């Protein structure tokens, strides 16, 4: 999902084109920007 | 951001003389551009400074009635410089010269658009 | 706001505390890889507490002063003999920076831990605060209280040659004792290794 | 909005605390994958050339939003402009293989030559800084450490050779990356410091 | 008899901007396994969000500190991204490589002194069109906000997003007159025995927030 | 009109390892059969691992005789495919096409003595970091295993892959200093009447041994 | 082998009228909202039918 | 788009609208390379290889 | 399965591109590597 | 502690068993068992020292 | 493997000396380059052996300040060959110089990174 955007598939096969990731068994900001406090804090009058 | 003139200092009356403008380099911003209108400006002892001539973003070229038909003005832009020409020396020359740009604006040109200048004096007497 | 905390057979307890910072991560990833064919092992008697000494905070100092302290130090119990003992370690880190004077006094400082610092520009320390980090203003806290992750390049690390953190205290505004605050301050810091694991003995002394 | 400064906890504040309206946003444009798509030129060597990505300017705009991350991974593109014929080499191999030609070798075809290569470092990650060197003689030791204080050696992508090279670019794809740093701005010296922005 | 094709003019040229792909050289590499490193980042509008940075006062010092006489500004300046209270902060340095911005600015406020100073501030923004307040009294009719020191020490204000224009320009280093987008005022409105102790302020992104058309200046 | 179609630039060189085809030139040939010819071989990784090969010791001979003096070390040597102990075998002849590696690595140790001789060995790993030890008291406390001589006259032991990165080098001829990967150490603990005999030393691959990234340096 | 073609001649050139579009360079841009703005014209003839004018 | 002469096919019918919107293309015979830049960009920015 | 990484079927029928193989009516390395014992040998303790 | 409401102060307490002489220094006494306060709203602390012994 | 030199032998104090390293080709190993930092040592008569200089991957050359100044040192790469300029002729040049290469350690250079050199000697005495 980079700076790619033909609709034809793609001539070569996955395996030649890039490398593939193995599994063993940022991202961390867009947690923590959303946790942030909005509401006021104190007692609200008018 | 600040513009340089040289080609001044102690001159006598009647000779010929032809003012530089030794720009910092011009480093003006976004590509609104076509605005470029630089213009010339003389300082009295004590008495507000006036302008002299200013030029449009091609052509077209005003100066003061008192000088009027007398100086020679013209810019070069695929250098990036811009100068003086000073013919039919008279008295009244004695003035420190500014060369800055213009504002345009409905009623009349309006100063810098910038910091300060330095400036060159051409005092003539006989 | 009393908290305490406790590793191993030591405790520590404050009575000014803001909470605790949580940085970079809440858990340890993956600690069985193929890169050591399965020969690592857990040591929990190395996960205790140590002190130090940073640096006297004094009214003169302007804006822009700086303390490094690598991670890692030189270390005498058993913590310290891990590291000739074996050949490979990783482990996270629990830091702790207290600066005690009483409430009468004015300043603030900023605490931070700095992954692979080395000789950050003079501009660049506008922007400490992209790192793990919490403030000390006597006004209000005495304490500050990290915890961070193990993070390098490689799931194993060799400490001789490679020092992954650091924790460094900036100063943002000057000490003001106003003839009731304390002439000056101490700063100490109290550190303790988490999740430990060794591989790749090593022969004996000599 | 009333909290706690030493806490360090995140805090945001709407329009909506004085009565106003919050509106729609997007953010497409701040993407890491997108906005590191891009060539990038850099000034090349005669013969033999090593394909590492700290070689891109620190001013330009690939090679300072590459600096503000602490470790990364991406795949590589390279367009070279040359005379003769151009081979490239993995990670970690010896010098002598540049001459042979069993190697992966494009034969000039003119005006350029594009290549697709993939990441081939022992390590899961690299890195952009790393605190390995652990910090009468005053030059000695200025020239020294000055040389004792780069990266290691591991860190790149192989290496290229031809007869002449005379222009090199760089392309990463699927760019991640990890633990912010600092990037900073032209400090101005007047009250604002300003392009000269498309204007006659 | 084979396919015809026509081969066109004017395509096929090198952009170094295009959607499209290379071939490939070398086949049948695997990696070593990277998944869940701690501490990544996606957007880099997320870390301007989460992570505020100071700001810069006359004296290469991130703070203002209280004055006893009847002058009560501590701090204007003009509002646009590449001004020179801004030019150290996280938020300049990314925006100098986007032409376009609109959306919210946040402001931090942290008070320092001892147990026995109290102080009272004010916050306003001017819109363009006239010069900028120099008083508070003149300043309470513009948009503003108004706290004091307790037992809560931080403060949050949000600058609105204000034009005729659907989008603002971050370019243009003025140092020069005719400001565009307006000024804020930081005022002191009283204070009780305070005198020498420090505000610090920070700077970060908003809610709403954008940033568009990247470009390169060599900055 | 005709489909139209747009050559681009900078693709469709001849590329010496590309994944594409020629064109057929003699059409309609077949083959005499050759199904189920005997000893095939599809994995150069599986003769590796079924036929292991001579080591090398100093002379030009494959084994190393018992000392009776009171130096106790039998061959020691660092652990990489380039070295000078491995310049024979069939492992570092076919791990010179390659960059790098990972996994195991077996060794095969058998006793040719009388029937009267007995002796007793111990084998050792040392990490890097540290100079190798000199004496079997010492390595006892590296990774290792100890074994004598009997009726089964053969033993096995397997070098473990130890190290930071995932993947390890198998180049450099160092010739010089800095040791990467570490030492092996041969010793011999005690022995009865066998002075003389000799023990051949084999080496084989191993379970998970594995090659990657192929090269060409012409040797 | 590879689909094998066969370049014509007299097909290709540049024609200033022809129906067909060019290759993109910038992408991702969305526009300010435009939609139902006063005095919309699509056919020139109809603000000819509208609107007379003077002989 | 005020740049086409009035007197053109294009030129006068555009301007006998007072709002308009559309995209654009181009076509350019030069020599060296073409650089393109955004809307209110800085004029630094045309001498910069990683714009289109 | 050689070193081929398209993902279109090839232009040339089978017949022209190679030559074909008949029957009449290594590889034993991969049965043997197989076959190798793994397990010790005496009683084991510890 | 007894002090006034304005002065602040940070106590540890340690036990050494025997085999070793005792320590001089807060850092050296780190390693044995210990607890550690400071001086706040509640104004006292409880320590039990273990019994450790063989027999 | 092993570096030879030339240029060397029984000299009179006073002429001009370029010392010439003929390498026996620096068959180095992997892409892992820009550590080339080669170098020169002095050797005394049963005193150790000292440095006098040593180069940096590209530009940087430092010497010891006994002869600071005085010698000029370069490499010339395309054709892989490293040389010696002796200028200043003193007494104090007696001693066996070896071309070889640094390692460039946090504290100071630390020596090959190699087998051993021959060296040639340039002792002078008036």
């Amino acid at each position: 999902s980079g700076n790619t955007g033909s609709i034809i598939n793609n001539y070569y096969m996955q395996q030649y084109q890039n490398s593939m990731d193995t599994q063993l068994g940022n991202d961390w900001f867009s947690k923590l920007a959303s946790s942030a406090f909005s509401g006021l804090f104190g007692a609200l009058l008018a | 951001v600040q513009l340089q003139e040289s080609g001044g200092g102690l001159v006598q009356p009647g000779g010929s003389l032809r003012l530089s403008c030794v720009a910092s380099g011009t480093v003006f911003s976004i590509n609104d551009i076509s605005i470029n209108h630089l213009g010339w400006y003389r300082q009295a002892p004590g008495k507000e400074r006036e302008l002299v001539a200013a030029i449009t973003a091609d052509g077209t070229s005003a100066y003061e009635d008192s000088v009027k038909g007398r100086f020679i003005i013209s810019r070069d832009d695929a250098k990036k410089m811009v100068y003086l020409q000073m013919n039919s020396l008279k008295p009244e020359d004695t003035a420190v010269y500014y060369c800055n740009g213009l504002r345009a604006s409905n009623a009349g040109w309006e100063p810098r658009f910038g910091t300060w200048g330095q400036g060159t004096q051409v005092t003539v007497s006989s | 706001r009393i908290l305490t905390t406790r590793n191993g057979h030591t405790t520590s307890t404050t009575q000014s505390s803001v909470g605790i910072t949580h940085g970079y991560a809440t858990a340890e990833d993956f600690v069985n890889g193929p890169n050591t064919s399965g020969l690592e092992t857990r040591v929990v008697q190395a996960e205790r507490f140590f002190k130090t000494h940073l640096f006297d905070w004094v009214t003169s100092d302007p804006f822009g002063r700086y303390y490094l302290l690598e991670l890692p130090t030189d270390h005498k119990g058993v913590y310290g003999s891990l590291t000739d003992s074996y050949a490979y370690m990783r482990n996270g880190w629990d830091v702790e920076v207290t600066a005690v004077g009483n409430q009468f006094n004015g300043g603030c400082l900023l605490v931070a831990m700095v992954p692979e610092l080395c000789s950050i520009e003079q501009r660049e320390l506008f922007q400490l605060t992209l790192f793990p980090h919490q403030f000390i203003n006597p006004r209000t806290n005495m304490t500050a209280h990290i915890k961070v992750p193990f993070v390098g390049v490689n799931r194993y690390d060799q400490y001789k040659v490679h020092k992954p953190w650091t924790l460094v205290v900036m100063v943002v505004a000057p000490l003001t004792v106003n003839t009731e605050g304390a002439p000056q301050i101490k700063v100490y810091a109290n550190i303790a290794p988490t999740n430990v694991h060794v591989a790749g003995e090593f022969p004996s002394k000599e | 909005t009333t909290s706690t400064g030493e806490s360090a906890d995140p805090v945001t504040a709407t329009v909506e605390n004085y009565g106003g309206e919050t509106q729609v946003q997007r953010r497409h444009h701040t993407d890491v994958s997108f906005i590191l798509d891009r060539f990038v030129k850099v000034t090349p060597k005669d013969s033999i050339n090593v394909l590492d990505l700290m070689q891109t300017p620190s001013h330009t705009l690939v090679g300072a939003l590459l600096r503000t991350a602490t470790y990364y991974f991406a795949d590589l593109e390279v367009a070279v402009k040359h005379k003769g014929d151009l081979t490239w080499v993995p990670n970690g191999a010896p010098v002598a293989a540049l001459d042979n030609t069993t190697n992966p070798t494009a034969y000039h075809k003119a005006p350029l030559t594009r290549l697709a290569l993939p990441y081939t470092a022992p390590h899961r990650v690299l890195a952009t800084v790393y605190n390995g060197k652990c910090k009468v003689r005053g030059d000695l030791q200025v020239l020294a450490q000055k040389a004792a204080r780069p990266l290691p050696t591991s860190f790149n992508y192989g290496a290229i050779k031809a007869t002449r090279v005379t222009e090199l670019l760089y392309r990463m794809k699927r760019a991640e990356t990890y633990c912010p740093r600092p990037l900073l701005a032209v400090h101005p010296s007047a009250a604002r410091h300003k392009q000269k922005i498309v204007a006659p | 008899g084979i396919f015809p094709v026509a081969c066109s003019d004017g395509y096929g040229g090198l952009v170094t901007t295009d959607p499209k792909t290379a071939d490939p050289v070398y086949g049948k590499v695997f990696n070593p396994p990277r998944n869940m490193l701690p501490g990544r980042f996606t957007n880099l509008l997320d870390v301007a969000e989460a992570c505020p940075t100071f700001l810069h006062f006359d004296g290469d010092v991130p703070y203002v500190t209280t004055k006893t006489d009847s002058d009560r500004v501590l701090a204007q300046f003009d509002l646009s991204l590449a001004a020179k209270h801004m030019s150290n902060t996280f938020l300049a340095g990314l925006a100098q490589y986007y032409t376009q911005y609109s959306g919210t600015v946040n402001l931090h406020f942290m008070f320092t002194g001892p147990t026995d100073a109290k102080a009272r501030y004010m916050i306003a923004i001017a819109p363009p069109g006239m010069e900028p307040p120099k008083t508070p009294e003149a300043a309470a009719h513009c948009i503003h906000a108004e706290w004091d020191t307790g037992l809560n020490s931080k403060f949050t204000f949000s600058i609105p997003y204000l034009s005729a224009a659907d989008y603002a320009y971050t370019a243009s280093d003025a140092a020069e007159t005719t400001n565009v987008q307006g000024w804020v005022c930081l005022f002191q409105i009283t204070h009780g025995k305070a005198e020498g102790d420090a505000l610090v302020v920070l700077a970060s992104a908003g809610k709403d927030f954008e940033l568009r058309l990247p470009v390169d200046a060599r900055q």
